[PDB]
C-alpha cells in the first residue's frame, strides 16, 4: 500500500505484545516476558519502534523497568536519548542503571570517540540515529534544558566539547572539513546550542555569567564569520545575553548586585556588557541604579532636583568656571574639591566649557 | 534491490513523519482533547466501582455458603 | 550629541536619529547611482548647446550636477530644459528625461521612507537610550574640561 | 502542549490496567478459597 | 470525502498508513478543462458540488501525511502538485484562497523535508533530484522561495559558487572590490 | 477647541491633534538647534559681502534667519548663495552648506514623522475622547 515501509507483518502475539507495551498494559507485558518463549522482545512497530522505544515514548516506567531486565534487549541508547528529549527523569534514571551504561563509559567519552566505533549504540533502527549523530546525551539534555537531566549527566562525567576555533588547522578539523563540511558546521552549531543553553551554563561552570558573556561574544563573531547560518548563531548569542540579564534580574540586595556587576568598584562586567553589546544587561534597573549611585557621588540632594534646578547649576558652572578652576588650583582638597571631583559635576563642567566655546564663536562675530 | 537514492529518501521521509508527529505534540491542547481524558476517567470510574460491587456480592454468597 | 543623551526627554530622540541616519545611508548610495546616471545622460545630451539655451544649466558637468541636485527640492525651474533653436526633438527628449528623473526620485524616496517604517514596526527604545546614556556616564567615572586642562 | 496531556492519558490507561488486574486477582483468590471450603 | 481523503485532511499519519495498507488511494482529479463524459456530466449536473469535490480531493492530496506516506518521491510529487495548485488558483478565481493555501502546504512540505538533512549526501539527494541541481531549478521555476533560500540549499549553492576560490570565500568586501578592480 | 470635543465626529480628531503637537514639540526643539547651527555658520561665512551678492539673504543675522527658515518650505530661491565677485571657493562652500542643510532638514523631518508613527502603532481613542468630553461636560454642571 504505502510506497515506503519503515518496519510479513510480525505475528499475532508480537502485535499483542507491542500493543501492551505501547499502551502500558503492565500485567500482559510481564506475563509475556516471563513465559512466552516464542516472542522476541525486539519485535518492531510500524514506525520502526521496538517495545522499549514504545514504552519510553509513552512514559510507562514500570513497563520500561520490566523490559530493561530482559537480556539482549536492543535500542537502549536511543531509549535513553528519547527519554532525555522528553524529560522523563525517572525513565532516564532507570535506563542509566542498565549494564550498558553502568559498566561502559558511554556518557564520558566524546561524540567523536563514540562515532569512531560503529557499535550502533544510539541507533534506533536498521540505519541511522534519531537525533544528529554528534548529539550526545549531555548535548541533548542541554538542548531541551532539562535541568535535572543535565545535572544527572554532569554527575556522571559528561561534558560538552567546546568546539575548536573556526579557522582551525589541526588534523581533526581538517579531516572533518574535507570529509563533509556540512555535517561539520551543523555539528558545531549543535555543540554551541548545547553550550549556550541556560541549563548547561548554570550547572556546568563556576562563573556562569562570565562564561555567558564570553560565549555571547564568541557566537556574535561566529554569526559574522559563517553567514549562511547567521540566524542560528544570532539566536544562540541572544540566549547567552538574556541568560546574563536573567541572572542580574534576581539580585535582592547590594552585595549580590556588586558581585554580578563588579565581577569578583571597577565595574568589570558592565564594561564587558557594553563592549559585547549586552544592552538589556546594562539597561536593567539594578545595573542602572548602581551606575546612578556612582553618578551622583557627593551630590546627595541634587539627585532629586527638578530639571530646572540642574539647568540653573549648569549655568552657574558656566559662569564660575574661571573661579572654579582657580579654586581647584588653589584649594585642591576641600568641600569645593570634593564637589568638583564628582562625575556629574565633571560632565556639567565639560558641557559648560563647550557652551562657552560656542558663545565665543558667536560673540566673535559680533559688530 | 533499493538504490542509495531510495534508501536516503526512505530515511528522510521516516525522519519527517516522526518530526511531524513530534511537532503535532507541540500544539496547544484544545477542549476536545481534554474531554477525551474526562471520558477516560468516567469509564474507568464505572469499571472500578462495578468490580468492587462484584467483590462484595461474592463475599455475600460466600457468607451464605458458610 | 555628546550632551543630549543625558536628558530623558531628548535621549530616545537622538537614538532614533542615529538609527534612521544609519538606515537611509544605503538609499542615499542608490540615489547617488541613479542621479549620476541621469546627470551623465543629460550632460551628454545638452553639452553642445553652450550658447543656445535659456540658461547654462546642463552645459557642463558641474552645472548639470547643480541643476539636477537642486531639482530634488523643487528649487530648479523647468525652463532650464528649453532650447533657443528649433531642435524640437532634443528639447522633447530633455522634457521626457527630466520628468522621468523626477518620477524616479519620488519612487526611490517613497521606498526609502517605507522600508524604514517597516524596520520600525518590527521593533527597546528605552533599552537603547539607557545603553547610550550608560556609556556617556561611564565615560566620566574614571578619575577638568579640555580648555582648562592645558595647565599641568 | 498535546504531548504533556497524552502523557497523563497514558498514566490513566496504565493505572486502569493495573487496577483491573488487581480486582481479577481478588476474584480468583476468592474462587480458590471457595474451592478449599 | 472517503475515509482516506478524510484521514489525509486531518493528517492522521497512522490512520493514513492503515488505509493505504488496505488499498485506499486518493483519486487525482482530472484536468480542469476536461471533456470526458464523467466530468461533463458532473459539471452539467451541479458544477458547485463538482468544484468543491475537486477542492476536497486536492486538500487530501496536498497534505503532508498523504504526500509522505503515499508516493515514492514525495518531494517531486509535492513540487509538481504545488505548481498544479498554483495554476488552479489562477484558473478558478472564486476559490483562489483555497488552492493558494493548498499550494503553500505543498511548498512548505518540500521546505520541511529539506530542513531535516544532516549530511551532504542527503542534501544532494534532495537538491540534485535522483551536479545538476534539478530540484533547485524546479523550485525556482515554481517559486518555492523558502526551499531555495533555506540554509542547506544556500550553502550547497555557495560551495558551487566559490569553486576554486578557496580563500576568497572568507575575504572582506574590500578585498573583493580590490579583485573586481584588478579584473577590470 | 473648547467646542469641538462635544461632537462625536470631531472629538477624536482634536484629541489626536493635541497628541501629535505634544509629540512634535521635541523634534521642533532639535530642529531649532540644528537650524541655529547652520544659520550662525552661513552668517559668519557671508557677512562680509553686504554689497557683493545677488540679494541680501545671508548678509545679516535676521535676514539669514528669514532665508534659512523660508528654505524649509522651498519658498527661498537658490540664487541667494551666488556671489558677484570671482571668489569661487566661498560660493562653492555656500552651495555645499545650503544643500547639506536641506538634506539634514529632510532627515530630521522623516525621523519625526516616523518616531510618531511608531508611537501610534503601539496604541484608546474612544477612551481619550470620552475623557476629554466628560471634562467638558463637568465644566458646566456647577450652577
Ligand atoms: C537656551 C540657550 C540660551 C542655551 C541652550 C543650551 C543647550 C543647547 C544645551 C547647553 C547646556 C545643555 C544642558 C546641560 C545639562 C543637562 C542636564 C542633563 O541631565 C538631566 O537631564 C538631569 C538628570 C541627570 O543629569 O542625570 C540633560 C541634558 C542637559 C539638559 C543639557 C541639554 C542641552 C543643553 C541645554
Ligand atoms: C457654517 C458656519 C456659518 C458656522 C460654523 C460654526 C462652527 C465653526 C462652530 C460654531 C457652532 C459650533 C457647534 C455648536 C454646537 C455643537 C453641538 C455639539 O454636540 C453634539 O454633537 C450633539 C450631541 C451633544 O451635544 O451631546 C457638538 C459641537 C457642535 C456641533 C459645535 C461644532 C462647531 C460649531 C459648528
Ligand atoms: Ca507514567
Ligand atoms: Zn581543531
Ligand atoms: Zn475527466
Amino acid at each position: 500500500g504505502p510506497a515506503f515501509m519503515f518496519n510479513t507483518s510480525l505475528t499475532a502475539e508480537e502485535e499483542r505484545f507491542l500493543d501492551a507495551a505501547e499502551y502500558g498494559n503492565i500485567p500482559v507485558v510481564r506475563k509475556m516476558l516471563e513465559e512466552s518463549k516464542t516472542l522476541n522482545v525486539n519485535c518492531v512497530d510500524y514506525m520502526g519502534q521496538n517495545a522499549l522505544q514504545l514504552a519510553v515514548g509513552n512514559e510507562h516506567l514500570e513497563v520500561t523497568e520490566l523490559l530493561l531486565k530482559k537480556e539482549n534487549l536492543a535500542r537502549i541508547g536511543d531509549a535513553l536519548l528519547l527519554a532525555i528529549s522528553k524529560g522523563y527523569v525517572r525513565i532516564v534514571e532507570a535506563i542509566l542503571n542498565h549494564p550498558g551504561f553502568a559498566a561502559s563509559k558511554r556518557l564520558t567519552l566524546s561524540p567523536c570517540e563514540q562515532e569512531l566505533q560503529d557499535d550502533d549504540f544510539y541507533a534506533y533502527d536498521e540505519d541511522g540515529t534519531r537525533f544528529s549523530p554528534d548529539i550526545t546525551p549531555i548535548i541533548l539534555a542541554a538542548h531541551c534544558q532539562k535541568y535535572e537531566v543535565v545535572h544527572m549527566l554532569l554527575m556522571k562525567g559528561a561534558r560538552i566539547e567546546r568546539p575548536h576555533d573556526y579557522f582551525c588547522k589541526c588534523g581533526d578539523c581538517m579531516e572533518k572539513q574535507r570529509h563533509d563540511s556540512f555535517s561539520h558546521s551543523r555539528s558545531r552549531i549543535n555543540a554551541y546550542k548545547g553550550l549556550a543553553s541556560p541549563a548547561y551554563l548554570s550547572l556546568s561552570s563556576e562563573d556562569p555569567v562570565l562564561t555567558a558573556l564570553e560565549l555571547s561574544n564568541e557566537l556574535a563573531k561566529l554569526a559574522n564569520i559563517e553567514k549562511e547560518f547567521k540566524n542560528d548563531y544570532r539566536k544562540l548569542s541572544m540566549q547567552c545575553k538574556d541568560f546574563v540579564v536573567g541572572v542580574l534580574d534576581l539580585c535582592r540586595d547590594s552585595e549580590e548586585v556588586e558581585a554580578i556587576l563588579n565581577g569578583d568598584a571597577s565595574l568589570s562586567r558592565v564594561k564587558l556588557a557594553i563592549k559585547y553589546e549586552v544592552k538589556k544587561f546594562v539597561a536593567h534597573p539594578n545595573c542602572q541604579q548602581q551606575l546612578l549611585t556612582i553618578w551622583y557621588e557627593n551630590l546627595s540632594g541634587l539627585r532629586e532636583q527638578t530639571i530646572a534646578i540642574k539647568c540653573l547649576v549648569v549655568l552657574v558652572v558656566a559662569l564660575g568656571l574661571p573661579f572654579l578652576a582657580i579654586g581647584y588650583w588653589i584649594a585642591p582638597c576641600s568641600r569645593l574639591g570634593k564637589i568638583l571631583r564628582s562625575p556629574f559635576m565633571k560632565f556639567v563642567a565639560h558641557a559648560a566649557s563647550f557652551i562657552i566655546f560656542l558663545g565665543l564663536l558667536v560673540f566673535n562675530a559680533s559688530d | 534491490q533499493p538504490t542509495r537514492y531510495q534508501q536516503i529518501m526512505k530515511r528522510l521521509i521516516k525522519r519527517y513523519v516522526l518530526k511531524a508527529q513530534v511537532d503535532k505534540e507541540n500544539d496547544e491542547v484544545n477542549e476536545g482533547e481534554l474531554k477525551e481524558i474526562k471520558q477516560d476517567i468516567s469509564s474507568l470510574r464505572y469499571e472500578l466501582l462495578e468490580d468492587k460491587s462484584q467483590a462484595t456480592e461474592e463475599l455475600a454468597i460466600l457468607i451464605h455458603k458458610l | 550629541a555628546y550632551i543630549l543623551p543625558a536628558n530623558e526627554s531628548f535621549g530616545p530622540l537622538q537614538i532614533s536619529l542615529g538609527r534612521t541616519v544609519k538606515d537611509i545611508f544605503k538609499f542615499m548610495v542608490l540615489f547617488i547611482m541613479v542621479f549620476f546616471a541621469f546627470m551623465i545622460g543629460m550632460f551628454i545630451l545638452y553639452s553642445y548647446y553652450l550658447g543656445a539655451k535659456v540658461n547654462a544649466a546642463f552645459t557642463t558637468v558641474e552645472e548639470s550636477f547643480k541643476t539636477l541636485f537642486w531639482s530634488i527640492f523643487g528649487l530648479s525651474e523647468v525652463t532650464s530644459v528649453v532650447l533657443k533653436y528649433d531642435h524640437k526633438f532634443i528639447e522633447n527628449i530633455g522634457y521626457v528625461l527630466y520628468g522621468i528623473y523626477n518620477v524616479t526620485m519620488v519612487v526611490v524616496l517613497l521606498n526609502m521612507l517605507i522600508a524604514m517604517i517597516n524596520s520600525s514596526y518590527q521593533e527597546d527604545s528605552d533599552v537603547e537610550w539607557k545603553f547610550a546614556r550608560s556609556k556617556l556616564w561611564l565615560s566620566y567615572f574614571d578619575d577638568l574640561p579640555p580648555p582648562f586642562s592645558l595647565v599641568p
